[PDB]
């Protein structure tokens, strides 16, 4: 019984670690998406001010 | 009757039937041979394993690729690969099936000629045909206009097409691809003490690359953030243990596509050869080409490559033009999708190279109007 | 016809027929000669006793082993051993039976060549073959991969095999075995007053070792347990009477296998040469090797040696792999069992060295692909 | 002030002053510790012998090499090596001497980082610098182009240099060297009857190798010559008498450099990695590289290695090239000679890494333009 529960706890650890590291990858790609969003934002706000001043 | 669609490529054979949504047989194009002694009598072991079987016995075999950069350099190995694909992965008799094969632009002529000679004499198909990979990518993409960047495993190329007319003088071909990215990643992993020298460890490194590498949006800022923080470090577990920790070489590897000087090449990045193919085209179609920039092939599968290439091409092109990069999720199989579509088209049934045409005209029939 | 399987070993001869489940003749590999004068006329006594008879006449003879560490040092004695085995224990005519002999890895070549020359010239067998002990052990174990640790009485060796291919650069051989354990026990038994010096008291000490020694799962804790308690102290009754009591040297004797510095050797324990053989193999067969660690030979018969080996190799290898040690109850005879299997294989009947091949190519024909 | 050129190597430390014609101190990079108990009270044994003394007390020590394949694995042992070099062999105070250190291509970065951290903090040198061994070989050879093959004792590498510019993408490194040749010679002598197992017998085997081994011009013909004649056998005198006679083992050991499958490596010989580095280089400089093939390091010192490598590279290259192999008699010390030249150059005096720069920027300063 001790060995059985050892192995089951191990496989559960494996599953949890899979989920957690996939979430880490997702949050990293999301924060990169967010900085790219922000830089596109600054560029488009600047061209917005240009267009509005020239208009 | 049905046609087979075998997309060879340089490092992943994928085949199937014309009229399906996907290939039913995808395996590496490797041929392994045992390099050790062999002691157990009665084991009855073979002399060469091909395909996915050779991947389970990497620790015993020496792995060869029969296709270096598009070009086939080992015809015996390639004949073995084709035999395996026909009889063991697909289980079809190739004497009753037309076969559609693919190749990259600007290859030698003897490659294509010897390919058809094999397919008619050895495997004895009733008909066959060789297609350009970029055209099939464009079929599968649902377009008839666009510049397609097909980064495979041995060769990268751009092929601009407009309204179904291909502009051959603007085709670019570059010999930087996934195999060179794997070699560069092996070379820069040694900075942390990991060493992979065996042909069987090249596969471990390829899996590392596929699972962990990505394209940085800004290379200098990513280098700075990797130097400062430690939030980029990611671990990988080898077939044994000693989990390896990978830092900035997560994104220094695929950056070789945008800075080929990393591996000592003189040429320019993929963004710049794409832009150069554009500016090589006419002037009346450059807007459509900017708006229909199609990616395909396995080396275009890194996270962030679409955004990076859009940033670069947008910085290059004029400001009044809207750049767009089409990157489907099934990019790796686009050539096969397009090949299946094309071979199922009823108009195409007059374009095959029949066996009698070959018998009467020699293998030269392949560069002829029977393309 | 039937083949004989003679597992010479070093300190125990095991012979039989190919196709049986066990050897039918197991006797010590000793040759004794009388050392006293001999007074009774008409006794008609012999000049040299071989095998199990010498162990009866121990008190009168000097017992010599003709095999030191795998290597044969006395060819006349070894020829007597073989003659006894063929004619008195098995009762067969060796000119009608092929003979399969066994040998340890990394022995001199003249050993094997002279063995072949004897078997063809003196005993006149029709065919013969020399096999490696570890391979035959793996046959008998039912595996086809796995790293085998064959600790006999002369030598200890690891031989990693994967899919029937042996990796010769990773073969390890150590000259620590049961004979050295017997000598160490003779030496440390003098701390309690018992003195065994004669060549025939070594057999008594070997019996003590076999019947009372065991491997401690933890050496310092057993040292302290013996220093405090007396629950691990056991007794033994000599052929003379006068029982002897064995204390903590019940487990200090086989601990020499894990700490060869006890007998002044430089090398590392069996648990560490096994791991070094693993780490000298490839990277993508190490998981299978960790999971298929096979023990054979008489010196692996101690109680607790499998559990100790597992604890040690587990503390050595990475924490994410299942380390498993295969230790059958019929370990001591594994080499012979595998030899019988091999010689009965119908595929093997073409691997014999026939007599005509020898007559035409000399004894050098032994090192050919029949190696 | 004058600089110190310490080519720490891997298996031989070579030190001296910049501006000399040869190293002043040459001794093995070995740290020995006593492994027996020690009974004579009052003689005051020490706990670790380092250098040439450990070879005198070799019989009662365990010899460790602090550096395995270029890489340092024992930093405490390496600090002892350096301390011995500075104080007990050169008799200088490193607080007043710049120190040039040498390293192989493609090592971990922590190697250089810890090396400079130690040199600045433990030894307090005023400046230091880490150079590549192949560049220094090419200095000492009086060339400015050429492909240099530097075979030391842990690592072999090719570094193609043209006109003072190095081609980093063509640098090849191989982990087969003199230490693996010694291990193969041990393992291959065991088949003639001699066994050397201890770390103190490894040194005797290394001496046998240096003194009797050579490279065959034609391996198969020399094998047949040894199998038929007996004119190849030399005798060697062990440090206790009992001469040993070796036959084809003389040319079978260094043949591992040209067939690394002998020791179970998959890679290609040195003659083939040299040619592959050349073929990676640009097409316009391959003629000069073919003409300037420079050998250095102790493992390039066998008799016949230059002729063998010329035969091989000539059979590989096109038949219209002049293959030429430069093998000076002072090959073994080429790295040190070039290091002395470099450190004495007057242009070099602003390329040291000063103590101020280090205290400013941390050990990361090593990989900067001050390489
Ligand atoms: N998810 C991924 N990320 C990065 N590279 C990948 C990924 N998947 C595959 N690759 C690379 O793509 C290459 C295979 O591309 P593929 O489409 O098979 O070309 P080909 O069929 O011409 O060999 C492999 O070398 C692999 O390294
Ligand atoms: N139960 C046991 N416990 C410990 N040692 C044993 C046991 N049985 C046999 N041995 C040892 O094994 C040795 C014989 O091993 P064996 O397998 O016969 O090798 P070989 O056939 O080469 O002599 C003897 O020296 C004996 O001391
Ligand atoms: N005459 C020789 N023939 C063959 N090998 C030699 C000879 N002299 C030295 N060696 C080998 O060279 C190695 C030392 O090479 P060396 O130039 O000292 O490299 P490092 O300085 O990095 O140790 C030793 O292992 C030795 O076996």
């Amino acid at each position: 019984r001790a060995q059985e529960r050892l192995a089951t706890a191990l496989q559960k650890l494996e599953e949890a670690e899979k989920a957690a590291d996939e979430s880490e990858r997702g949050m990293k790609v999301i924060e990169s998406r967010a900085q790219k969003d922000e830089e596109k934002m600054e560029i488009q706000e600047i061209q917005l001010k240009e267009a509005k001043h020239i208009a | 009757t049905t046609a087979l669609v075998c997309d060879n490529g340089s490092g992943l054979v994928k085949a199937g039937f014309a009229g399906d949504d996907a290939p039913r047989a995808v395996f590496p194009s490797i041929v392994g041979r045992p390099r050790h002694q062999g002691v157990m009598v009665g084991m009855g072991q073979k002399d060469s394993y091909v395909g996915d079987e050779a991947q389970s016995k990497r620790g015993i075999l020496t792995l060869k690729y029969p296709i270096e950069h598009g070009i086939i350099t080992n015809w015996d190995d390639m004949e073995k690969i084709w035999h395996h694909t026909f009889y063991n992965e697909l289980r079809v008799a190739p004497e009753e099936h037309p076969t559609l094969l693919t190749e990259a632009p600007l290859n030698p002529k003897a490659n294509r000629e010897k390919m058809t000679q094999i397919m008619f004499e050895t495997f004895n198909v009733p008909a066959m045909y060789v297609a350009i990979q970029a055209v099939l990518s464009l079929y599968a993409s649902g377009r008839t206009t666009g510049i397609v960047l097909d980064s495979g495993d041995g060769v990268t190329h751009n092929v601009p097409i407009y309204e179904g007319y291909a502009l051959p003088h603007a085709i670019m071909r570059l010999d930087l691809a996934g195999r060179d990215l794997t070699d560069y990643l092996m070379k820069i992993l040694t900075e942390r003490g990991y060493s992979f020298v065996t042909t069987a460890e090249r596969e471990i490194v390829r899996d590392i690359k596929e699972k962990l590498c990505y394209v940085a949006l800004d290379f200098e800022n990513e280098m700075a953030t990797a130097a400062s923080s430690s939030s980029l470090e990611k671990s990988y577990e080898l077939p044994d243990g000693q989990v390896i920790t990978i830092g900035n070489e997560r994104f220094r590897c695929p950056e070789t596509l945008f800075q080929p000087s990393f591996i000592g090449m003189e040429s320019a990045g993929i963004h710049e050869t794409t832009y150069n193919s554009i500016m090589k085209c006419d002037i009346d179609i450059r807007k459509d080409l900017y708006a229909n920039n199609v990616l395909s092939g396995g080396t275009t599968m890194y996270p962030g490559i679409a955004d990076r290439m859009q940033k670069e091409i947008t910085a290059l092109a004029p400001s009044t033009m809207k750049i767009k990069i089409i990157a489907p999720p099934e990019r790796k199989y686009s050539v096969w999708i397009g090949g299946s579509i094309l071979a199922s088209l009823s108009t195409f049934q007059q374009m095959w190279i029949s066996k009698q045409e070959y018998d009467e005209a020699g293998p030269s029939i392949v560069h002829r109007k029977c393309f």
